[PDB]
């Protein structure tokens, strides 16, 4: 129980800096940052699969 | 009857104020849905009573109360430490009384105050009876044994957060860190303070301005602006010599010998129909070698001790 | 025909709705019940407890408890900061005092509370000791009065410093009080409280995993984060597009992006009552949790332990 | 297009983000994926 | 101890009720015992 | 039942603790068993 309630917090983690590098993608293509945002867009994905 | 009332009416948008969405986000649902949606708020669930914002100096606090006060449609009182301290022995509590009584009276309505660090700092005997009192009656008349907590609500700024004592630390229920801000947003400041003036650069250049400026303050901000807005003045009014350009006559200051160039002075052109050339990148770069960011780093970590404990 | 501002109306609060405060609770009803429905118990010998004090740590719940003794006094509840004791001139600042606890005579029986006794009392020099120690001295000498008015009134006191409490007014308050923090079952009960009518999701032990993640909070911050709770589904509403009809006629919920009947649109389009908040899940009572850490500090504990450790 | 392309994967990678807000891993895994293949399009 | 003793087995006796409120078998059981065999220790 | 087996350990483990008042031992060693054995009957 005490493992797989640690493991809820650290999933609950992975998903906000998933969130969290969408935003900051978004915010590139403000820029038309194409480079960061191909990146960070990326570095998310990767994490979502990894979870 | 004392009745030292005073509130006003400034004019600061949302969308001026950069980064900060937490604190964007609080204060939405603190001041817009509480008068928007008043349904959603009935028995249990109850809006924020007390909100601290803290922070360095200059990372958009006061701005940001502004933008509230602008944004408020409710009646919005602010005081300082001046009106509630009196001159003899009882007018500086009573006051406190009335100030959150007639504040009860024009409810649904926001309080601002602004350095809350001067009424704070129980621990020891040192300025005792002012203390004591007037902050006595902050906490009791805050919330006590009567008082209406619903509806108001007391908006708390200061820059030093650990002298703040741990009873009013708890009256502020909601407290906020405003950090300085980051390459985005400062971008966006660079964006907004520019204004009206014809710019020079793109959007990436500004992301090149902020990158070049990393760790300032928005008043470090706006005075490198300011100063990037006086450069045409220095150059208009430098040495010898202007020239027409384009309503009826229009003069810039340009080189020696040049299209145009007559030699002249600023005092010999006349009203209005002078003109400067419009920012450029190199006064952005001389602003920037003009001034450090003002705040300190050991500051900073206290910064990080507070916000990283009670953030 | 000096008088003053007084409680009239009593707000309402349970005295269920506390938590914790045996020990409080056990005083105050042999305190104020006690006397009341049995007066013939108290002669003689045995005679009611004059002078309560409460104190602790800021937020332990001892001004809310002042307001569920007065919801359940059914008695002339007095109340009185330092404001309305000290006037003006020079007499009006005692005078006051005698006609709070006259009238308050006149109205018996009737229970009189002072929060925050620290700014009544405290001397440091001669400007501490000036149209302080006058007040102090008549309150000295109006509860030396339990040899000429034992029965009748009853003074409760709180405080959060109670060191900086002079030990005359320490030995006027006679049977004082420690107010502690609150442990698992207690902080249980105030979230199976402060939850109210609104529909929950969990379970009692599902609190008792939440007391145990929130190991040593105040009140106030389980007010807080029970607030934060009963935001939680408003932000899901004003967040992202698109919401989802469920189930009184259409009735409307935020649903992620490409969901069974997902309709892509924001609150604004949303029409009056028939939208449906998110249930509270222990998701966003978690993420309540990592909000907020504790308010109050341990060395402040430890003073309350020299204190209680002593005096308590 | 372009302009809006560039727009439209701003508007996929926000329905991401608010797909993750109900664990819905489904959803975000392809929009934040429509999006990615669409700023190599770019 | 003793006066103690007898004033401590309440104490547990308290805790176990507090914990079957949350059906918490495991800390009941336990405490229910560490007081049961303190009343054979007076 | 259970949920009322539940509800008369309580009840026991109050008894018991009530009986401690009176320092009397030989009802408390027996309703804290009564007890103990039901919440093994769970
Ligand atoms: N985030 C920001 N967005 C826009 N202007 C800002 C921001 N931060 C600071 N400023 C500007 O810099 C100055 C300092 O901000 P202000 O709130 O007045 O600081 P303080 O709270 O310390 O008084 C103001 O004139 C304000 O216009
Ligand atoms: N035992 C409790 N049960 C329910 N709510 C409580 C309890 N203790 C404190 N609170 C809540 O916490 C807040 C603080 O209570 P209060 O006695 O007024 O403390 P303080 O005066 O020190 O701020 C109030 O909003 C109250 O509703
Ligand atoms: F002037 Be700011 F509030 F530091
Ligand atoms: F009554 Be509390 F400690 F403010
Ligand atoms: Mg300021
Ligand atoms: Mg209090």
């Amino acid at each position: 129980t005490k493992d797989e309630l640690t493991k809820i917090m650290d999933r609950a983690s992975k998903i906000e800096q998933i969130q969290k590098l969408a935003k900051y993608a978004i915010s590139a293509l403000n820029y038309e940052d194409l480079p960061t945002a191909k990146d960070e867009l990326t570095k998310a994905l990767d994490l979502l699969n990894s979870i | 009857l004392s009745s030292a009332i005073l509130s006003e009416k400034p004019n600061v948008k949302w969308e001026d104020v950069a980064g900060l969405e937490g604190a964007k986000e609080a204060l939405k649902e603190a001041v817009i849905l509480p008068v928007k949606f008043p349904h959603l708020f009935k028995g249990n669930r109850k809006p924020t009573s007390g909100i601290l914002l803290y922070g360095p100096p200059g990372t958009g606090k006061s701005y940001l109360a502004k933008a509230v006060a602008t944004e408020a449609n409710s009646t919005f009182f602010s005081v300082s430490s001046s009106d509630l301290v009196s001159k003899w022995m009882g007018e500086s509590e009573k006051l406190v009384k009335q100030l959150f009584a007639m504040a009860r009276e024009n409810k649904p309505s926001i309080i601002f105050i602004d350095e809350v660090d001067a009424l704070t700092g129980t621990r020891g005997e040192g300025e005792s009876e002012a203390s004591r009192r007037i902050k006595t009656e902050l906490l009791v008349q805050m919330n006590g044994v009567g008082n209406d907590s619903q509806g108001v609500l007391v908006l708390g700024a200061t820059n030093i957060p650990w002298q703040l004592d741990s009873a009013i630390r708890r009256r502020f229920e909601r407290r906020i860190y405003i950090p300085l801000p980051d390459l985005a947003a400062r971008t966006t400041m660079f964006e907004i303070n520019v204004g009206d003036t014809p710019c020079v650069l793109t959007k990436e250049d500004y992301r090149t301005l902020g990158a070049m400026t990393e760790g300032y303050s928005g008043s470090d901000i706006a005075v490198v602006v300011k100063d990037a807005l006086m450069q045409p003045i220095r150059k208009i009014q430098s040495a010898t010599h202007f020239k027409d350009v384009s309503e009826t006559r229009k003069l810039t200051p340009c080189s020696p010998g040049d299209d145009g160039a007559i030699e002249m002075s600023w005092t010999d052109i006349e009203a209005d129909e002078l003109k400067e050339p419009d920012l450029t990148i190199k006064d952005f770069l001389k602003a920037i070698k003009s001034t450090r960011p003002t705040v300190n780093e050991d500051d900073l970590l206290k910064q990080e001790q507070f916000t990283r404990d009670f953030g």
